[PDB]
RNA sequence: GUAAAAAUGUUCAAAA
RNA sequence: CGCGGGGUGGAGCAGCCUGGUAGCUCGUCGGGCUCAUAACCCGAAGGUCGUCGGUUCAAAUCCGGCCCCCGCAACCA
RNA sequence: GUGGGAGAGGGUGGUGGAAUUCCCGGAGUAGCGGUGAAAUGCGCAGAUACCGGGAGGAACGCCGAUGGCGAAGGCAGCCACCUGGUCCACCCGUGACGCUGAGGCGCGAAAGCGUGGGGAGCAAACCGGAUUAGAUACCCGGGUAGUCCACGCCCUAAACGAUGCGCGCUAGGUCUCUGGGUCUCCUGGGGGCCGAAGCUAACGCGUUAAGCGCGCCGCCUGGGGAGUACGGCCGCAAGGC
């Protein structure tokens, strides 16, 4: 804002794997402040990934992420007339926040019906580096470089 | 800095024939300096410049090079 | 049809009841500027009287805007009872009442 | 046709685009490209970067000749003149040398009205 | 020494 | 009527100059996103290549029947 | 009168390099150009970029400036010739010969006009491209008079310091150009800022006055109509008084 630098609210870790990291993420699971049925689903999602992924559901939680973060966005910027959208690198939190977010997104967009199996599967995807919050990021980075020309416009 | 008036001693600054007393005020790519570099006064710089030109017709002094190195 | 004019360049509010081109007329004020015409014209809100009339001189004409929303309705004919234009967009009397 | 060791390399950029010329001892181009040459088009060539690949695929070209020091000689103060003189240093050419021979009219014909602004 | 691009409509008094 | 140059995404349309390459703008769809609009930006449906046939691991390419539109010397009782 | 000073003062002739365009030659290849973004435009018939050679015209970069000169307009590379005004020193000459100035005469930016010449760049008009509701404009690509020279007209202007010229008197401080000299400063001419007293409607002016006085010319007398109409004069005309 205007004033000072806002706020950067601090996460309670989790209740069954500690981590301010595995806590956002159930954040976005959750709809309607419902921070019950929110954490839960996570974990049905862990059981899941146990079932086949004979791998720790929790480094099949942050690969994933890793692999959708956004190195460089593209964000716009009005000059001295048309607008012309601006190649710019991704604040470390601001590539969490976001490499989160489309991975929920892009989980609710899968044709599966148990929100678990879904953010489920998802995250193994994402983890594999070939999913659909994966394409995201793979592509906000194309939309980068193709506008490395307005280099230049760096604010 | 090093004023060009200085590093000289008595010149007839209406000789437009001595190469290196005049060829001492073209900056770096001939452009006759300014009294906040040669030192010289009104009644100078001015029957300075006169001669300063004179000596460039003549070959002897240039009219422009770019200096090297950007 | 047209005006009829000697040596006035401006046609004077007829006063009613003469005026028989809509129903009930009923008088009213004298509230909103002229086009600076020494004044404030003169209406008629009138039938229904939740409807009125202001006065064009230089036209020879007289104006609906409407009781509520204070929005240009028209131009009529005193003589007759028919209209003459379209709505115009763009002017409000409401904030002369 | 030939295979010259140290040859000479020509920046000119204009507020719109931005063209680098490899010649030879005596002048004569070998190669050269800018802005249009690598993929861009438009305003996108008076742009800083877009100099830059046009300096390296200038030299990246030079190469198959056999090109090493070669002189540098500029023109112009293109809003992306530098990333040229840059782009040359930092590719398999050595940048033998660097200077600035911009014409300059000592004052003689009248300009456009663009230019002749300044009065 | 250089912000591309955006027209136009309304009309009075209160103090001593 | 005879030589002999090509058909391709709906359209514009490159390789055939020495045989594995399904090229791109515009246009169509979503987006990025702007003041509207527009260049631009990224993904993308959008070409059995007319096809009976020879050639090959693979054929639009080496090439035969002419099927058709353009070019088409000239001829025309 | 004498001896010296500075200066883009004016006129004639001559001369230098930078750069732009066009031509010629070489080298080289897929775009260049341009804008807010583009497009028209130019380019495989080889353009842009680079090198070399040639022609031609116009203007004079750095010096250069709150700088200088001139009555104003106005004046700028360098060189020579012809020529104007002006400042200081010497107190030598003449001995009021001075100030101003209706009318008259000369000069007078740019644009414009005539005859002839010259024509690179720029550019009214004009043609395109975009922008826009339109865009007879702004921006872009082209482009002719004209700009340039000689001779002759034209005679206007925010021709502005919006301040007529001349002489005397009324604190200085500061910086700048140019002189003379018994060179931390004195003294004369000129260009700026801050400012005594004072004037002023205020804004501001102030030894360069809009201060304090005298001599002479010019002009004003409510806004619009109107710098128009008529008459007169001048002009090739446009127009001017
Ligand atoms: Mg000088
Ligand atoms: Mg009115
Ligand atoms: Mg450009
Ligand atoms: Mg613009
Ligand atoms: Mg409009
Ligand atoms: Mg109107
Ligand atoms: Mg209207
Ligand atoms: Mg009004
Ligand atoms: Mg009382
Ligand atoms: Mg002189
Ligand atoms: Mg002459
Ligand atoms: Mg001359
Ligand atoms: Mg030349
Ligand atoms: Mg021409
Ligand atoms: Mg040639
Ligand atoms: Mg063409
Ligand atoms: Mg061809
Ligand atoms: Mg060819
Ligand atoms: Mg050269
Ligand atoms: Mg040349
Ligand atoms: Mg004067
Ligand atoms: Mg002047
Ligand atoms: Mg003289
Ligand atoms: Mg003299
Ligand atoms: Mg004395
Ligand atoms: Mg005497
Ligand atoms: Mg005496
Ligand atoms: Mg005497
Ligand atoms: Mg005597
Ligand atoms: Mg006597
Ligand atoms: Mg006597
Ligand atoms: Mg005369
Ligand atoms: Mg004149
Ligand atoms: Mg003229
Ligand atoms: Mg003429
Ligand atoms: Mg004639
Ligand atoms: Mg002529
Ligand atoms: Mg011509
Ligand atoms: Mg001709
Ligand atoms: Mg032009
Ligand atoms: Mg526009
Ligand atoms: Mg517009
Ligand atoms: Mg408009
Ligand atoms: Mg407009
Ligand atoms: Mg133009
Ligand atoms: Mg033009
Ligand atoms: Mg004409
Ligand atoms: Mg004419
Ligand atoms: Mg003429
Ligand atoms: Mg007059
Ligand atoms: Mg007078
Ligand atoms: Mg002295
Ligand atoms: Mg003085
Ligand atoms: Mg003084
Ligand atoms: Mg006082
Ligand atoms: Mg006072
Ligand atoms: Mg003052
Ligand atoms: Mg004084
Ligand atoms: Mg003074
Ligand atoms: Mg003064
Ligand atoms: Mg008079
Ligand atoms: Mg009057
Ligand atoms: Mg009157
Ligand atoms: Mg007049
Ligand atoms: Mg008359
Ligand atoms: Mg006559
Ligand atoms: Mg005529
Ligand atoms: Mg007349």
């Amino acid at each position: 804002a205007r004033r000072r630098r806002a706020e950067v609210r601090q996460l309670q870790p989790d209740l069954v794997y500690g981590d301010v990291l595995v806590t956002a993420f159930i954040n976005k699971i959750m709809r309607d402040g419902k921070k019950n049925l929110a954490a839960r689903i996570f974990y049905d999602a862990c059981k899941i990934i146990q079932e086949k992924t004979g791998q720790e559901p929790l480094k099949v939680f942050k690969q994933a992420v890793e692999n959708v973060k956004p190195r460089m966005e593209v964000r716009s910027r009005r000059v001295g007339g048309a607008n012309y959208q601006v190649p710019m690198e991704v604040s470390p939190r601001r590539q969490q926040s976001l490499a989160l977010r489309w991975l929920v997104q892009a989980a609710n967009q899968r044709p599966e019906r148990r929100a678990a199996v879904r953010i489920a599967h998802e995250l193994m995807d994402a983890a594999e580096g070939k999913g659909g919050a994966v394409k995201k990021k793979e592509d906000v980075e194309r939309m980068a470089e193709a506008n490395r020309a307005y280099a230049h416009y760096r604010w | 800095k090093a004023k060009v008036k200085a590093t000289l001693g008595e010149f007839d600054l209406r000789d437009y024939r001595n190469v290196e007393v005049l060829k001492r005020f073209l900056s770096e790519t001939g452009k006759i300096l300014p009294r906040r570099r040669t030192g010289l006064s009104a009644k100078e710089q001015r029957i300075l410049a006169k001669t300063i030109k004179r000596a460039r017709i003549l070959g002897l002094l240039p009219f422009t090079e770019k200096l090297v190195r950007k | 049809k047209g005006f009829k004019d000697y040596g006035h360049d401006y046609h004077p509010a007829p006063k009613t009841e003469n005026i028989k081109g809509l129903g009930d007329l009923k008088p009213g004020i004298p509230k909103t500027p002229k086009q600076n015409g020494g004044g404030k014209r003169k209406r008629w809100t009138g039938d229904k009287g939740r409807k009125i009339y202001e006065w064009d001189s230089q036209a020879g004409e007289l104006e609906g805007y409407r009781a509520s929303d204070g929005q240009h309705l028209g131009s009529f004919d005193p003589k007759t009872g028919n209209q003459l234009k379209g709505p115009d967009p763009k002017r409000n009397i409401k904030k002369y009442l | 046709k030939r295979q010259v060791a140290s040859g000479r390399a020509y920046i000119h950029a204009s507020y719109n685009n931005t063209i680098v010329t490899i010649t030879d001892p005596d002048g004569n181009p070998i190669t050269w490209s800018s802005g249009g040459v690598i993929g861009y088009k438009g305003s996108r060539k008076g742009t800083p970067y877009a100099a830059q690949l046009a300096a390296l695929d200038a030299a990246k070209k030079a190469m198959a000749y056999g090109m090493q020091s070669v002189d540098v000689i500029v023109r112009g103060t293109g809003a992306g003149r530098e990333q040229a003189i840059r782009a040359l240093q930092a590719s398999g050419l050595q940048v033998k040398s660097i200077v600035d021979d911009t014409p300059v009219p000592h004052n003689g014909c009248r300009p456009k009205k663009k230019f002749r602004k300044a009065s």
